[PDB]
């Protein structure tokens, strides 16, 4: 289906404590499998899958850790002018730290081919420029953006965006989906269970937890006798298990004796049809 | 402009008093980066690992603070987090639910 | 794989 390759980079000044931190990491779906950081002592681009340490790697790249090194040092450095000239730009003050953030990459079809590009920038975590899905345009987000915009339109820089993305980014998407198919294309469905817990006599909540799956993308909800719902339910954002599995819960505070009354319904790409259950 | 953290705590598995386990602090939508997050025994910082800086489509960061715990009925769990966007350290307590 | 922007901002 839909999948996508992701890298994430951040870097913040810190006026007094030395130069900048330059932060990324790469993520295919929901799965991290690489990092970079500037402050480490010998910084290296590092594995951080298991499907990144097999023979493979060697055969499809010999030098795969060591360019992406090379790429992460030069990122880290464009990052550490981009925050001089940011100050400039934005007419801001040598003490105070700033944020630039970098998040681009590739979406495919489920043909295979390349659904989507992105190249988008922030600083100090508000919109600043981006490349249009045209991979030629811009959107600067306010004046200082506009200076960006125009250099980089000048310059034409969107086409080396371009050729990479058309390039290596799909390639290696694919590379690394078939080379992870396992982890990657494996979804592990959610398992779900009801759990409750009285808190008042007039009120017992009913808790539907989702756990152990894969990927993140869920729908958890309640229905009271067909009627969904969301609006009088809480529901908290789903959140990493810590072994590459997810989690969610959903509840409502009923009236005691209106147990069988609710459903629990879970949607998820891993189960064949979608779960409903109740109290026991 | 800075944007407060969500914090979430809680057990990698359903938490058994006796089982060894993994205790978890899942902290979300804030701004800037710099964030302290420390998961406390009976208010005493233990020792964790944090997972690798990263960000949501809104530019928001996100991070894991974990460790091994095992449950007792004597032991309180909380996770302590200090933001630019906080006027002091929240800590969140830990319950099995 | 990686990618390095060509220019800084």
């Amino acid at each position: 289906g839909p999948h996508s390759l992701r890298y994430f980079y951040t870097s913040v000044s810190r006026p007094g404590r030395g130069e900048p931190r330059f932060l990324a990491v790469g993520y295919v779906d929901d799965t991290q499998f690489v990092r970079f950081d500037s402050d480490a002592p010998n910084p290296k681009a590092e594995p951080r899958a298991p499907w990144m340490q097999q023979p493979w790697v060697e055969q499809e790249d010999p030098e795969y850790f060591h360019r992406s090194t090379r790429i992460f040092k030069g990122a880290a450095q464009i990052d550490r002018g981009n925050l001089q000239t940011l100050r400039g730009y934005y007419n801001q003050s040598e003490d105070g730290s700033h944020t630039i953030q970098r998040m681009f990459g590739c979406d495919l079809g489920p043909d295979g081919r390349l659904l989507r590009g992105y190249n988008q920038y922030a600083y100090d975590g508000a919109d600043y420029i981006a490349l249009n899905e045209d991979l030629t345009s811009w959107t600067a987000a306010d004046m200082a953006a506009q200076i960006t915009k125009r250099k980089w339109e000048a310059a034409g820089d969107a086409e080396h965006y371009r050729s990479y993305l058309e390039g290596l980014c799909v390639k290696w998407l694919q590379i690394y989906l078939d080379k992870g198919k396992e982890t990657l294309q494996r979804a592990d469905p959610p398992k779900a269970h009801v759990t409750h817990h009285p808190v008042s006599a007039r009120e017992v909540t009913l808790r539907c937890w989702a756990l152990g799956f894969y990927p993140a993308d869920i729908s958890l909800t309640w229905q009271r006798d067909g009627e969904d719902q969301t609006q009088d339910m809480e529901l908290v954002e789903t959140r990493p298990a810590g072994d590459g599995t997810f989690q969610k819960w959903a509840a409502v505070g009923v009236p005691p004796g209106e147990e069988q009354r609710y459903t629990c319904h879970v949607q998820h790409e891993g189960l064949p049809e979608p779960l409903t259950l109740k109290w026991e | 402009e800075p944007r407060t953290p969500k914090i979430q705590v809680y057990s990698r598995h359903p938490a058994e008093n006796g089982k060894p386990n993994y205790l978890n602090c899942y902290v979300y939508g804030f701004h800037p980066p710099q964030i302290e997050i420390d998961l406390l025994k009976n208010g005493q910082k233990m020792k964790t690992e944090q997972s690798d800086l990263s960000f949501s489509k809104d530019w928001s960061f996100y991070l894991l603070v974990h460790t091994d715990f095992t449950p007792s009925t004597v032991d309180e769990y909380s996770c302590r987090v200090n933001h630019s966007s906080l006027a002091a350290p929240h800590m969140v307590k830990w319950d099995r639910n | 794989t990686p990618q390095s922007a060509p220019h800084g901002v």
